[PDB]
């Protein structure tokens, strides 16, 4: 069968296109084939609904490690994020939403979603995040009170 | 086209050469084989949970220890009246009937007092007909006191608590009885053979008792008890406590004569013979008159009378070598170094000697 | 389903043959039905740090084929049906249990749980959750605006290339 | 898979993951020279 | 879950784990698919029979 | 600066205490009454809000050994809902907008006023050099006959 | 207040609170309801034929519009990944 069953550290992203993906795209862009479809200047502009809701309701899933900051005074805090954000995209995110705004460098790493297994054996691997290694001007520590 | 398969289970079942790699490797060498592990799974941390509030909830409905211990108490004295009595024969000794509904009512009654009582020496104080009289007289004064007038250890205890969280008066009748029978236990223990279990008893026997006779009586049976187990070390401190303990025994008391007696055969034990000597010297000046200590005075000078014949005195490289009781051979037959299977040359303690621990 | 907790149930087949009980819990996505004193056994908690081994008498689920509710008038088993019935004070239709013998409805307890909390810190008053602030004219206004001059500016280029 | 038998964590023991104790003989014991950096040499060279 | 219900006795309405029950097959069929209707089943069903 | 940080991580966990389960998630009938930058400014608080929960809940992956499993798990649940409600109604709105703008375009396209060439469009009476005739008959009668005729 | 039912032997002691029982609701014959009805009346009809097979999981909203049948499907995919309720796992294969 054409599924990959390999859940590993080598899992290959498949480049062939099934007929199914683009049904499901365009089924979840503008419900077909119930609704009739968009015209094609609203379908390639600013104004078609993923990208307005990417737009004006962004979801970037930026978690930050608790052990690299936590009772100890560090320089560079780590952040994992979405494969699809880089470092422009990291640093705007932090000045932006959370107004983290020195910012020296951001390092970036991607790394492959972790893998375990349950007790019955059956192999769920979690979703893949990027590493990211923020450099600050000033050390910063978030104490936890024993 | 083919495929390996380095170590898989046979056709019956898995075998230890394989449980060794699901325990350590997490699952067998082959990988072929899946981990599956719901059965131990279900066993331990399905068993082993517990929410929050009723884990927080549940130490208000624990059992009364006073209505425990009565119960507890009750049910071990009816078990020990139920049993029955050794019928002796002539010419064989007769099997004593095997305590198989003793053993629950006996383990309760452990688990509710904390202390640990014997099974042989159970088996042994029954079998004996004075020793399971006493024994009976005893269980039946405790059970009438932890009747009447509660748990004086529990009481004890929850003073010190007390006065934590915020002195010792004399031993009450039910730990003089609980002294008794563990005496009477100890002793059924010795008769039987088992000298280890029956100083371990005594250890938390003497717990109970507060009275400098009790503690002088119960630290001279230590002494015996100990010296009997070959842990001369523990039957010195035994013996020289009993001493201690004797400017405010009564005077009618010989527990800090045999104490005396214990100490100074500890000393010869250990090779000692001066101040075994000097210690039985001490003791008759106190105690003029006391067969223990007199018997012990006149083995310990026939053994001087030779000694100066051999060697002129015992040597000092040489003491505590040579095994005299059997106890220790009993001991070392279990806790000794086999021929090529665990000793210094085998790797199992080869690398406990490399390894820090 | 049938059985809710506050009923009189009848045991009919298996262990406790011919006890009556009260469902005391309905675990519905097993099947199964916890009734009070019919089929306890002790369950054991092992020792903590801090608490040692700890076994008590609770209650286990029992399964739904082998328990027949009690006709509450007649006090004898029946068989009981879903009705849909509206409400006098209420004009929607709820479901009841029906019974064929006597004819008795029985209405379904709400669960009531009052044990889920929140807190204050992070939770909006429901005057400011309630409060509403849209309007349907004005919002609309710009975003057909915007679909406006985004099909007629693609359209413009259609018409370029043409 | 040494490492998710012995550093991971399992029912036994915990995560050994951040540990130097653990992860201290990662190391090499001869020291390599610093690998080329192309970034760092197209700052340097800043091709005209 | 089961271990929490055993020990408190709250009643439990539904399934604490999202069944998939086609193991990741509904995901292969398109989304606006639909049984078709089949007139005149070759079964007993829809009688409705009750003493048999 | 530092606050940043201290909300990025939790609070109670910080002070260690347990942390409490809130008590409900935003509902469509209530994100239909919201305005659309209210809908984006609880979408952002919702942001932060799973941000925190997830780094939460991926220290708590990292030691499970040390901690047990994460304290009041539902809120992460919880959000995800709000945050597809939000979804919901900001969708719905655009399919309105939508349908209202493809209304609006095709009547314009159905004018035809649009003209690569900037500039007005030539009027219809000038160009429709074309007349039509109605005739009524009591019968059908053959094109070719009305033709020839 | 104590947040659970009492185990079989318990005593309440005095001045706690503890859930009420489960009881009986109130008691209403058929008679007197003029409006009564059955649950699924219509057995020979031809409306309640499945659009979607019984293995089907369901990925609907409540008033039936697929309009985030994908996003509800991801959020599910993402639960079958990493349950937010996953407790201790037991398995040798942890995740970290």
């Amino acid at each position: 069968p054409p599924v990959n069953d390999y859940f590993g550290r080598s899992r290959i992203w498949n480049p062939i296109a099934c007929k199914l993906g683009y049904v499901r795209k365009k089924a979840d862009e503008w419900g077909w084939p119930n609704k009739p479809p968009p015209p094609t200047g609203l379908r390639y502009s600013q104004e078609f609904f993923p990208f307005f809701f990417e737009r004006y309701f962004p979801d970037a899933e930026v978690r930050l490690l608790l052990d690299s900051v936590l009772n100890n005074e560090t320089k560079r805090p780590v952040f994992q994020i979405p494969c699809s954000m880089s470092k422009v995209e990291l640093v705007n995110y932090l000045k932006n939403i959370y107004g983290i705004d020195n910012v020296v460098r951001v390092e970036v790493r991607n790394r492959r979603g972790r893998r375990y297994k349950n007790e019955v054996g059956e192999i769920k691997m979690m979703d893949d995040y990027k590493v990211a290694v923020v450099e600050l001007d000033t050390p910063v520590s978030v104490e936890l009170k024993q | 086209p083919t495929l390996y398969l380095y170590r898989f289970p046979g056709p019956h079942g898995p075998g230890p050469y394989t449980m060794k790699y699901w325990w350590t490797l997490g699952c067998f060498p082959t990988g072929m084989e899946v981990p599956f592990r719901l059965h131990e799974f279900l066993s331990t941390y399905q068993q082993e949970h517990v929410p929050v509030e009723v884990e927080e909830w549940l130490r208000c409905y624990i059992k009364d220890p006073l209505s425990e211990l009565v119960n507890a108490s009750n049910d071990f004295f009816k078990a020990v009246e139920v049993y029955p009595e050794v019928e002796s024969a002539r010419g064989y000794k007769t099997l004593q009937p095997s305590i198989a509904p003793l053993l629950v009512p006996m383990k309760k009654f452990e688990e509710q007092l904390g202390v640990k009582i014997s099974p042989v020496g159970l088996r042994s104080v029954l079998s004996n007909p004075v020793l399971k009289d006493r024994f009976l007289d005893d269980l039946f004064d405790y059970k009438s006191y932890v009747e009447k007038g509660g748990s004086t250890p529990h009481r004890r205890l929850a003073r010190s608590r007390f006065e934590g969280s915020l002195p010792a008066e004399t031993t009450a009748d039910d730990e003089r009885s609980l002294i008794l029978l563990l005496t009477t236990i100890s002793e059924g223990c010795i008769n039987a053979g088992n000298y280890s279990d029956a100083a371990s008893v005594l250890a938390d026997a003497l717990m109970f008792c507060h009275d400098p006779d009790s503690q002088a009586t119960t630290h001279a049976n230590i002494s015996f008890a100990s010296l009997l187990n070959a842990d001369f070390k523990g039957a010195e401190y035994n013996g020289r406590e009993a001493a201690l303990l004797q400017p405010q025994v009564k005077p009618t008391s010989t527990a800090c004569a045999r104490g005396y007696v214990g100490w100074a055969a500890a000393a010869a034990y250990q090779d000692d013979f001066e101040k075994a000597e000097a210690i039985v010297k001490d003791g008759l000046t106190l105690y003029v008159g006391n067969e223990h200590l007199e018997k012990l005075a006149n083995k310990l000078q026939a053994l001087r009378e030779e000694q100066p014949s051999v060697y002129k005195q015992v040597p000092r490289s040489l003491r505590e070598s040579r095994s005299h009781l059997p106890s220790q051979q009993s001991r070392g037959l279990l806790s000794g170094s086999g021929k090529g299977f665990s000793n210094e040359f085998d790797w199992v303690e080869f690398k406990n000697k490399l390894y820090p621990s | 389903w049938i059985w809710y907790p506050g009923d009189i149930v009848e045991v009919v087949s298996g262990e406790g043959i011919g006890q009556r009980g009260t469902i005391i819990a309905v675990i519905k996505y097993k099947n199964e039905i916890v009734v009070q004193n019919i089929n306890v056994q002790d369950v054991v908690i092992p020792a903590s740090e801090s608490r040692p081994e700890q076994i008590v008498q609770r209650e286990h689920p029992i399964s739904v084929t082998r328990v027949r509710h009690v006709d509450p008038s007649t006090n004898e088993i029946c068989n009981i049906e879903m009705v849909k019935v509206r409400n006098k004070e209420t004009g929607e239709m709820e479901e009841k249990r029906m019974s064929l013998e006597s004819g008795i409805l029985m209405s379904i307890p709400p669960v009531n749980d009052e044990l889920e909390v929140g807190d204050p810190l992070k939770d909006t008053p429901i005057q400011d959750a309630d409060e509403a602030t849209y309007d349907r004219e004005a919002e609309q206004a710009v975003l057909v605006d915007k679909r406006l001059e985004a099909m007629e500016e693609h359209f413009v280029q259609s018409l370029k290339q043409s | 898979c040494s490492m998710r038998v012995s550093i991971y964590s399992r029912p036994g023991k915990v995560s050994r993951l951040n540990n130097a104790d653990a992860t201290w003989h990662n190391r090499s014991r001869k020291e390599k020279p610093p690998d080329f950096d192309p970034s760092a040499f197209r700052r340097r060279y800043r091709d005209s | 879950v089961d271990r929490e219900v055993l020990l408190t006795g709250k009643s439990v309405w539904e399934c604490p784990i999202h069944i998939d029950h086609t193991c990741g097959g509904s995901k292969t069929v398109p989304p606006h698919a639909k049984k078709p209707v089949r007139y005149m089943d070759a079964g007993i069903a829809n009688v409705g029979v009750t003493d048999i | 600066s530092a606050a940043a940080f201290y909300e990025f991580v939790d609070n109670n966990f910080l002070n260690n205490k347990r942390p409490p389960v809130p008590g409900g998630s935003w509902t469509v009938e209530v994100l239909r009454n919201k305005s659309l930058a209210d809908l984006q400014h609880i979408w952002f608080l919702l942001l932060k809000e799973r941000n925190m929960l997830k780094s939460m809940k991926e220290h708590y992956l990292r030691h499970q050994e040390e901690l047990g499993a994460m304290p009041a798990p539902s809120r992460l649940k919880m959000i995800d809902e709000s945050m597809r409600n939000i979804k919901r109604v900001v969708k719905e709105r655009d399919e309105e907008a939508t349908a209202r703008a493809v209304e609006i375009f095709k009547e314009r396209l159905k004018r035809g006023i649009y003209r690569y060439p900037p500039g007005p469009p030539p009027p219809p009476g000038a160009h429709d050099k074309t007349s039509v005739v109605k005739v009524e008959l009591s019968c059908y009668v053959e094109e070719e006959r009305l033709r020839e005729l | 207040y104590m947040p659970f039912r009492p185990f079989h032997g318990w005593t309440v002691p005095n001045g706690v609170r503890t859930p009420p029982e489960p009881t009986l609701g109130p008691t209403a014959k058929v008679e007197d309801v003029k409006d009564v009805q059955l649950a699924e009346p219509a057995v020979g009809d031809a409306s309640h034929q499945r659009k979607l097979p019984k293995h089907f999981p369901v990925v609907q909203a409540s008033d039936g519009s697929s309009l985030l049948r994908e996003e509800t499907i991801a959020c599910m995919e993402r639960e079958r990944r990493l349950p937010h309720n996953m407790g201790k796992l037991y398995s040798y294969h942890r995740p970290y």
